[PDB]
């Protein structure tokens, strides 16, 4: 315990303290308005539910951020991408979120499939959902059924993972206790789970 | 300590080595901020010199305080200002390194020693942007400016 | 008889209302809402749209292309990729980037940047549509 | 005083507010300002060595800072600025900057004679 | 197949484009929340 | 001093240099490197207690990573190893060490023996 | 202070007991970095001994690395690796504690001795992550391993 | 250090003076929570006065809360209940202001000597909300309270 030492790490933590009041108070405005653009962006992203959730359905046969530093969100979208890794057939890895390349590549680096970047410095809207199922057809994946989980928002101080299963292929979409609806063109349908897609992967983002 | 503290007083120019500068590898280790000469007047060095030293003054100041922001909290989470007066800031840093001659035996490289007017315009220059694309560890230990520029291909390929 | 849930990704404009029937530009033609309609699942292609309240009020409203969705109980709701309202829309003001587009669909021998192109061509012509 | 003051003043708000320097490229309009403010009062306080100014010039100088009329000019610019925007005065208007002094005083009238200055020749200089 | 597709060009893209005229037709007393919105705030990592 | 005479400047900057970027993230093509070594370097002085080495057997193992025979190995390993290619060309070839021990040198003869009797083990276990 | 410094000089093997440890209940108070012997020899203790000792002695002196960015920005910046470093090491540091014959009165708990044997078995299972599973405070205040695994039955 | 130390032995009750509140405009600019005294044991003088204080008290801790949420966070983001222990709390802080005589030869301000009683009831007041219908700036630099109602009126 030297005064000169005691003097240096002060300093040291003195501006740790400042940086961190100062980057909470950023965040904090960031929270303010990524909150009123989600009471619409929920409203919505809901409704894009209502039809799957009243018609389950079987088969016979990630998203985060870039910008760490946050705690607790990056590794409850792990605590069930590795623990249903193995779990589950054969899906690849498919998850916005550069955080995630680091966190899911000195473990995970095989399956790879497409990640994202610059997610979370700019609050995602609409065309930032689609222009990742604009890509998971273009890029032609054989789809099958879906794994997209997400942290949905409870408090400020608190808001709990979420699996969600969106069904990839029209294939298994169009399955049996879905009859109770018309017009079942391969074609319309075809344009629904295609934009459903990108408004359930909006609904996770937001 | 009162011995090296009231020996300050009867100089004209003064440099200072620091062991934080010397346990980086950066010999001769002076701290490029504890350093003072009388004759550090633009109308005794000229404007160009003395412009240019304070410059570089600046800038290493400015990345020592960056310091326990970035290595504690997120390097990239910088300006594109500061990443840019880092950058710049770690290759002055280490262009200030010199191979000495009395000091090959355990350097490495073969003995150095620049004309003031090389000196300007090498650090000039790494202060203006000329150089931010070539990486660090090729101002490590040259002499004139150019031979980093030498070592920027040797390294490369 | 229904609950009417309709917004966009910007703004809810009806929140689980009390509707008796409503009206969507439809890729077939249009497509009204029986206060008890038959199950059914279609897209949409850009159009105009009205609501038919409960107390009788008809204000007009107009969507680009999303989803609508009838489910089997008395619920539906209009999911719009936007939707303007009120005054926002400026007169004429786009029904010159009518022309931007049908000059373009020559300006392109080609089939990718082509078949796009036609889509705005109907998608703004149908725009003049409102005022 | 009637300059010192509120200069005084905002320098204490801009270092109230300083740490958002870094970590803060995209926060309140409203303490944007505070930061561009302060920075540029202090550069003011900048000054060359063996230098010294007059009481009368000082307040000029900082008279054009502390009313906002730097306040759209690059920092690097204002000690360039004030170096020119200085001699200007001194030997054009040494008309009312010399009365500025034996006045003591900035007049009702000495305000708009300097608004003019500055902002007229400021105008000028950074075109 | 309809007159957008055939190419090979998704819903998606076409209800997208639809919106690039929906907010070319606006003013500037209702525009300050369809430039905000909108926008491909993504990459595309495959490096 | 061929195999470590400026190594010393190098594990006081692979120091400073893997402080500097001890956080997950990314940098450039020069200093990937200097970290992808070091590790393996530190597991080599790694000493036992009460049992010295001659001169001439420390070159042999300093030879193995500095020349950049180990830059591809878990460091986990990096002692079962040495604790073997030391007692391998100790038993094999006498000669090298009897040239290295004595003219205290490596000429590009001896040079050369290393660089196959190396060689012909790496391959020999992992590849 | 040169009474204890000095007589330091004098010993065989040392014991330090600091405030810091049984502060956090960790009784007996031992620094497990600080106390040493003159025989922790794997030629006198054997080379099982030796290794499991220096293998605790390494991830808790791994642990105590940590110990400033754990306190200032928090268990969730550390990387995954580290996130275990952690728990293990954790666990040795409170399968450290032993409930004495005397205290009987102090912990209520029942008296525990544990020979050599089971003591560095214990850590080495410990050690190879056996027990990644069971919570901490299964090894809080127990004999040999048994009673930490039986231990983290009887919560659940 | 010794010299304070010593000194604290010897105090019955502190008066702080701070830079911070003379800047807000509190005369005296004594920071209500800082300053304290021995005697604020019910005990010794009131259970009024007493709980009173230890009221004034409360709400000025609790605002300086919401002030940080307030900050960053949003102006209406609190219940009509602490909307209102805001409102209360901004009002007491006004009126623990005062003007002095020896600075009426210079405020013109006529200066206010306000007797024990009437203070804690003033307080008393604010606190159960007697005047969350009047504004607030009335209730900054008065001598009694009934002063700080004669002065709302006086706001024609």
């Amino acid at each position: 315990a030297t005064l000169k030492d005691i003097t240096r790490r002060l300093k040291s933590i003195k501006n740790i303290q400042k940086i961190t009041k100062s980057m909470k108070m950023v965040a904090a405005a960031k929270y303010a308005r990524a909150e009123r653009e989600l009471k619409p962006a929920r409203v919505y992203g809901v409704g894009s539910l209502a039809l799957y959730e009243k018609a389950d359905i079987k088969t016979p046969e990630g998203v985060s951020s870039d910008r760490g530093l946050c705690g607790a969100i990056h590794s409850s979208v792990a605590k069930q991408m590795k623990s249903e890794a193995a779990n589950l057939k054969e899906v690849k890895i498919i998850g916005v979120g550069d955080k995630i390349r680091s966190i899911l590549h000195r473990t995970h680096s095989d399956q790879f499939l497409v990640t994202f970047k610059e997610v979370g410095r700019r609050p995602p809207t609409f065309g930032d959902a689609s222009v990742i199922a604009l890509e998971l057809l273009n890029s032609g994946y054989e789809f099958d059924e879906g794994s997209i989980i997400f942290n949905r928002f409870r408090s400020v101080i608190s808001y709990k993972t979420e699996e969600k299963p969106i069904f990839s292929l029209d294939t298994i979409s169009s399955a049996e206790s879905m009859s109770i609806y018309d017009d079942i063109d391969a074609d319309v349908l075809r344009n629904y789970q295609e934009y459903s897609l990108a408004n359930i992967i909006y609904y996770s983002l937001k | 300590d009162p011995a090296p503290a009231t020996t300050f007083a009867h100089l004209d120019a003064t440099t200072v080595l620091s062991r934080a500068i010397a346990e980086l590898g950066i010999y001769p280790a002076v701290d490029p901020l504890d350093s003072t000469s009388r004759i550090m007047d633009p109308n005794i060095v000229g404007s160009e010199h003395y412009d240019v030293a304070r410059g570089v003054q600046k800038i290493l100041q400015d990345y020592k305080s960056l310091q326990d922001i970035i290595a504690i909290l997120g390097m990239d989470e910088l300006s594109e200002e500061d990443k840019l007066t880092v950058s710049r800031a770690r290759k002055i840093q280490r262009f200030l390194s010199q191979p000495f001659q009395v000091a090959e035996v355990f350097t490495g490289h073969l003995g150095k020693l620049v004309p003031l007017k090389e000196t300007i315009k090498g650090f000039q220059q790494i202060l203006a942007g000329e150089y931010d694309h070539l990486p660090e560890q090729a101002f490590y230990m040259v002499g004139p400016i150019e031979e980093a520029v030498a070592k920027a291909d040797k390294l490369a390929e | 008889q229904m609950s009417f849930t309709f917004a966009s990704p910007t703004q809810v404009f009806f929140n689980s209302a009390n509707v008796r029937q409503v009206d969507v530009p439809t890729q077939t033609g249009a497509f009204g809402i029986l206060a008890a309609h038959v199950p059914t699942l279609q897209v949409l292609r850009p159009g105009l749209v009205v609501v038919h309240a409960e107390d009788g009020t008809t204000s007009k409203y107009f969507v680009s292309s999303g989803s609508v969705t009838v489910n089997a109980d008395s619920s539906v709701q209009l999911l719009a990729e936007e939707a303007v309202t009120l005054d926002m829309l400026d007169l004429g003001a786009a029904k010159a980037n009518l022309e931007k587009a049908q000059s373009e669909l020559l300006g392109a021998a080609d089939e990718a940047t082509r078949a796009e192109i036609q889509i705005r061509i109907e998608a703004n012509e149908a725009l003049v549509k409102a005022l | 005083k009637q300059v010192a003051g509120t200069m005084k003043l905002e320098l204490a708000q801009y270092r109230e507010v300083a740490a958002f320097a870094q970590f803060g490229s995209d926060l309140d309009a409203a303490t944007q300002q505070l930061l561009s403010r302060g920075v540029r009062l202090t550069e003011l306080l900048k000054q060359g060595q063996y230098s010294p100014m007059a009481i009368e010039e000082q307040v000029a100088v900082i008279y054009a800072g502390v009313r906002g009329y730097l306040d759209k000019l690059e920092p690097s610019k204002i000690t360039k600025f004030e170096n020119a925007f200085l001699s200007h005065v001194i030997s054009q208007h040494q008309a009312l900057l010399g009365k500025i002094r034996t006045d003591g005083k900035i007049s009702e009238e000495s305000d708009a004679k300097l608004k003019e200055i500055v902002t007229n020749f400021l105008a000028g200089f950074e075109a | 197949v309809a007159y957008w597709r055939q190419a090979g060009l998704s819903y998606i893209r076409y209800s997208q484009i639809c919106a690039k005229a929906v907010r070319d037709a606006l003013k500037t007393e209702f525009k300050a929340n369809a430039m905000k919105t909108s926008g491909s705030t993504i990459k595309i990592v495959k490096v």
